[PDB]
RNA sequence: AUAUACCGCCAUCUUCAGCAAACCCUGAUGAAGGCUACAAAGUAAGCGCAAGUACCCACGUAAAGACGUUAGGUCAAGGUGUAGCCC
């Protein structure tokens, strides 16, 4: 059977406290919990 | 012509267990006393009721002297006697096969 | 027009009828009741009536390592389709026009002596698969309310045991039937009896007792008797593990007086053992299908005395006409003694 | 009721 | 009694979403509103073409996202853009997601004649605010 | 492939179990789960210099299950 | 294999002994007739229950059997030791408002469990629910004092006994003894009477739950070596 | 056609404060009942009230106002179940 899908981990995650965060949300964007 | 075998057999044990195979019989009638005798028989011209009794439900069921396991179901244990028809629910005509098989 | 339509929980609590006054005080009967269908439920998205194969929606996307062009069944292909889930329509119905029946009671149309299955299993890992529950009585009980006019509740009295002498009852009430039906078989389990029997299939000694205005008498019987009691007794009999006993009840047959005296009688019962160290005597059984051969039953763990019983001539004890009348051949009744099923 | 009543795991990143 | 876009009182049972359960005179205070444009602002106009926009792209995608959608949708316009915020569970595969995003964005693009976005975020389930 | 100080050691077992359960449930499980003889002395031994001893000797099972050479090294171990 | 050899040792050991705890030693019939223990209520207070423990009426108060109560006191001391030997759950349980404060420091001081206050609806038969489902009852409950200040037996009686929980109590001769399991006859008005029977259960507690120390401290040293 | 099949939106008490799941106990386990603070069997999620917010304040006025009552009003806002018409 397959298996389902999985989120993955938010990207969030990943970030580093140091990060240049203009080129996360460079444009008007809605609100993403994943980006956030 | 074996009829013992179907007693020692995996399908008897499925559908029957280690219970007597007119335990979960129970007769169709109006009111709360029975009437005092049970239907004369289950097979009518090879037809059977919708609701054949223990015997006549089970055609591997073979009421024969020899089959003494079957026979037995229809006795009690404790004071040896032949459980009356409406007893068991069997139809008269096959309580009259089992008591001639008993004897 | 597009903009008059309306959503699929819209349109089904509009045309099923749940919320109304018909529905609160059930003031609307429903032998023909509207059913709720999910008409969402075999629908793949994607599928039309005109049988387009959309790449990446209802076919696959890629087909031999190339991706799938937009594509139309044949005439004779969609009809496959149309046919084919049509079966499927009924055949999803006919597997749930395929639902097993359950056993009836006391009569097809009672809740007397049909099983609930064991009690749920308590908060702290607590189980009671062994028990098993029978309904005795199932009441709808109307109260008079003070601004909502006569209003509709349940009252049920169910039994629990597992077979080998505990077992209890307990009242349930509840707006909804099945609500009753859970706190009574819950409750019950924490009110249990322990019942005694003689050899693990009767009562040790004849049992004549009145609570209230229910008067039951029932005697202690020999292997194979079987339980020949009121319908109720028997069920009762089942859960506590006795097999063999006659019981007759008599005065007024309230379920619930009948019910809890019989285990007020049932619990009172005087062992062999108890009486054994309560007079300091061999308890000694004779069997007629043992001749003469004295089977000590029970001896008095303490001291056994030296004086023997004294043997009153003439004993003072109280009779019930009913027995003497029947040993004396004087007892007529059509309704003794009736060849009845296996109980 | 005696009619009957009959109202009828492992995940993974790029399943198949 | 008011019924007006009220979930009522039940035994304790049903999930509501933190936005069914604020009745109409909780906007503004505890819940914002499902479409943000300027047509409603004094002075200006086109109110009523952004209304029935508004209410037909919400049948469009209840529809195209049949049993997906998890909560209401968000509308947002500036400009000319139109941007479609909508809270979608995690049952149709990714395949079908991307293919009704590409179908959607393209189909309401020329019907409206504005460059349309439809931006998806995935929950497991319904978020449930309260049981009522 | 060597020994590391027991803080290592304790993830290279956690990381062991989570692959351990990718062999578990592969999606090629409908055919016969394929254990290759190096994965299962492996993680095995990765189990026991971390401490898990339980788990390592339930494993031991799957050798004879899938009928897969024990490696030397595991056994003196 | 080694469980066996515990709870044979350390459990039921202290089972094959008369008086384990020596609390015979605690009390005398005379130290319980300078406490006035004696001394019982007016005899149209009477219980009819209470009259197998009662020695007599003197001028119309009813005078309790010293003699019963000294063995019905050996049987509860008895029983209570063993039970904090046990480590069960001690709840002392009394509503006369003069002794609150003193019973409350002698649970505190024994390392019990005491409720004098207004008993709510349920604590015993539904206590999952007022304390959550993982919460452990009391093993024993012991009543100073049996009524209540309506003088009406306290609620805790039938529902420590509808949750099989074992009852000591202190039984005046207006008080019913029907469902305890271990009463003591005794005098529960007068300052002196309370304070002797804090100080009796006090101290066979505190014994008892050094004796299981002791015995355990002794069971691992030896099976070390 | 049917508001006496309904959704939807409301009137009314309400210029109210109660409704109640799930448990527990009492009455012999009857229909029923469950409060005393120097307290004697009640504990209660939740809803409402309350709080908060709007307007010029913490005031006032709005708004809110459960469950249930009147088969209350509306099939003619729209939608819709059942029944009826289709030259
Ligand atoms: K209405
Ligand atoms: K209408
Ligand atoms: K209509
Ligand atoms: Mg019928
Ligand atoms: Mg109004
Ligand atoms: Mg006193
Ligand atoms: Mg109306
Ligand atoms: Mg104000
Ligand atoms: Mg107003
Ligand atoms: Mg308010
Ligand atoms: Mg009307
Ligand atoms: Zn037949």
């Amino acid at each position: 059977r397959p298996p389902r899908r999985k989120a993955l981990p938010p990207r969030t995650e990943k970030m580093a406290v140091d990060q240049d965060w203009p080129s996360v949300y460079p444009v008007a964007a809605p609100f993403k919990p994943s980006a956030v | 012509d074996e009829p013992w075998k179907y007693l020692e057999s995996e399908e008897y044990q499925e559908r029957y267990g280690s219970r007597p195979v007119w335990a979960d019989y129970r007769r169709n009638h109006k009111g709360g006393v029975p009437p005092q005798r049970t239907r004369k028989t289950c097979i009518r011209r090879n037809k059977v009721v919708g609701n054949p009794c223990p015997i006549c439900r089970d055609h591997k069921l073979h009421v024969d002297f020899r089959n003494v396991k079957l026979l037995e179901q229809f006795v009690c244990a404790h004071t040896g006697i032949i459980f009356y028809a409406p007893y068991t629910g069997v139809c008269v005509k096959q309580h009259k096969r089992l008591t001639q098989a008993i004897q | 027009s597009f903009f008059t339509k309306l959503t699929a929980d819209e349109l089904w609590k509009g045309a099923l009828a749940e919320t109304g006054a018909g529905a609160k005080k059930g003031r609307g009967k429903r032998t023909k009741k509207k059913k709720r269908k999910d008409l969402n439920r075999g629908q793949i998205i994607g599928e039309g009536r005109y049988g387009f194969l959309w790449p990446g929606l209802n076919v696959p996307l890629m087909k031999n390592g190339a991706v799938q062009t937009i594509a139309q069944r044949s005439k004779e292909e969609q009809e496959k389709v149309e046919a084919d889930m049509i079966q499927q329509r009924e055949e999803w119905d006919r597997k749930k026009k395929m639902k097993v029946k359950r056993e009836r009671g006391w009569s097809g149309n009672s809740w007397g002596g049909i099983s609930l299955g064991p009690p749920d299993p308590g908060p702290c890992g607590e189980t009671y698969e062994d028990f098993d529950t029978r309904i005795l009585e199932v009441r709808n009980v109307f109260t008079m309310t003070a601004k909502e006019g006569r209003k509709k509740s349940i009252r049920v009295l169910v039994a629990v045991g597992n077979g080998k002498g505990a077992a209890g009852f307990s009242i349930g009430k509840a707006t909804d039937r099945m609500d009753a039906f859970r706190k009574a078989k819950n409750r019950a389990v924490h009110h249990l009896h322990y019942i005694e029997r003689y050899e693990d299939h009767t009562i040790f000694h004849d049992i004549s007792l009145r609570f209230k205005r229910t008067h039951i008498k029932m005697k202690k019987q020999p292997k194979g008797y079987g339980l020949r009691c009121h319908r109720a007794i028997i069920t009762i009999c089942r859960l506590i593990g006795i097999k063999d006993m006659y019981a007759k009840v008599s005065g007024s047959i309230n379920m619930l007086s009948l019910t809890q005296g019989l285990f007020r009688g049932l619990s009172r019962q005087e062992t062999h053992q108890q009486l054994a160290d309560k007079k300091g005597l061999h308890v000694v059984e004779i069997r007629e299908e043992c001749g003469p051969l004295p089977i000590v039953v029970a001896s008095p763990r303490g001291p056994l005395r030296k004086d023997p019983e004294p043997e009153d001539e003439v004993p003072d004890v109280k009779l019930d006409w009913e027995d003497v009348k029947t040993a004396q051949g004087m007892k007529r009744s059509v309704w003794s003694n009736l060849k009845r099923a296996a109980t | 009721y005696l009619s009957g009543e009959e109202v009828e795991e492992y995940e993974c990143y790029a399943p198949d | 009694k008011n019924r007006a876009a009220r979930v009522r009182v039940s035994k304790g049972d049903k999930p509501v979403t933190y936005e069914e359960a604020h009745a109409p005179h909780y906007i503004a205070h505890r819940k914002g509103w499902l479409s943000l444009h300027t047509g409603n602002l004094d002075g200006e106009d086109h109110a009523a073409e952004r209304t029935v926009e508004d209410v037909f792209l919400r049948k469009f995608m209840w529809g195209t996202f049949p049993g997906c959608l998890a909560d209401q949708l968000v509308l947002k316009r500036r400009g000319n853009q139109l941007e479609i915020c909508a809270v979608v569970l995690r049952q149709l595969s990714p395949h079908k997601y991307y293919f009704l995003v590409g179908y959607s964005e393209t189909l309401l693009s020329y019907f409206y004649k504005c460059p349309v976005r439809l931006h998806l975020q995935t929950v497991p389930s319904k978020v449930v605010y309260k049981y009522l | 492939r060597d020994k590391h100080p027991p803080e290592l050691q304790v993830a290279f077992a956690d990381c062991a179990a989570d692959i351990k359960s990718a062999y578990e449930s592969q999606p090629i499980r409908q055919t016969a789960q394929d254990w290759p003889a190096t994965s299962l002395n492996c993680i095995a031994i990765l189990f026991l210099r971390a401490g898990r001893t339980q788990e390592a000797w339930k494993m031991l099972g799957l050798f004879r299950k899938h009928n897969k050479i024990p490696r030397s090294e595991l056994l003196n171990e | 294999e080694d469980s066996t050899d515990f709870n044979d040792k350390i459990l039921n050991e202290p089972l094959k002994h008369s008086d384990f705890f020596n609390v015979k030693e605690l009390f005398s019939v005379r130290s319980l007739f300078d406490a006035r223990v004696h001394l019982g209520h007016k005899a149209g207070c009477r219980h009819r229950f209470m009259e197998p423990y009662i020695f007599g009426s003197r001028l119309d108060h009813d005078i309790i059997d010293l003699e019963q109560t000294a063995t019905h006191l050996q049987l509860a001391l008895n029983f209570t030791a063993h039970m904090a030997y046990r480590k069960g759950i001690i709840l002392f349980i009394s509503r006369n408002r003069q002794f609150s404060y003193l019973i409350e420091n002698m649970a505190r001081d024994c390392g019990e469990y005491a409720h004098t206050r207004y008993f709510r609806g349920g604590m015993l038969t539904n206590a999952r629910l007022l304390f959550g489902p993982t919460v452990r009852l009391p093993d024993l409950i012991i009543f100073l004092h049996t009524l209540n200040n309506i003088f009406e037996p306290h609620v805790a009686v039938r529902d420590a006994a509808k949750m099989n929980i074992p009852t000591v109590g202190i039984v005046d001769t207006n008080c019913n003894p029907c469902l305890i399991t271990y009463p003591v006859p005794g005098n529960d008005d007068s300052p002196l009477a309370v304070h002797l029977y804090c100080r009796l259960f006090q101290t066979a507690i505190t014994r008892a739950k050094e004796k299981r120390q002791q015995v355990e401290a002794l069971y691992r040293l030896q099976g070390q070596k």
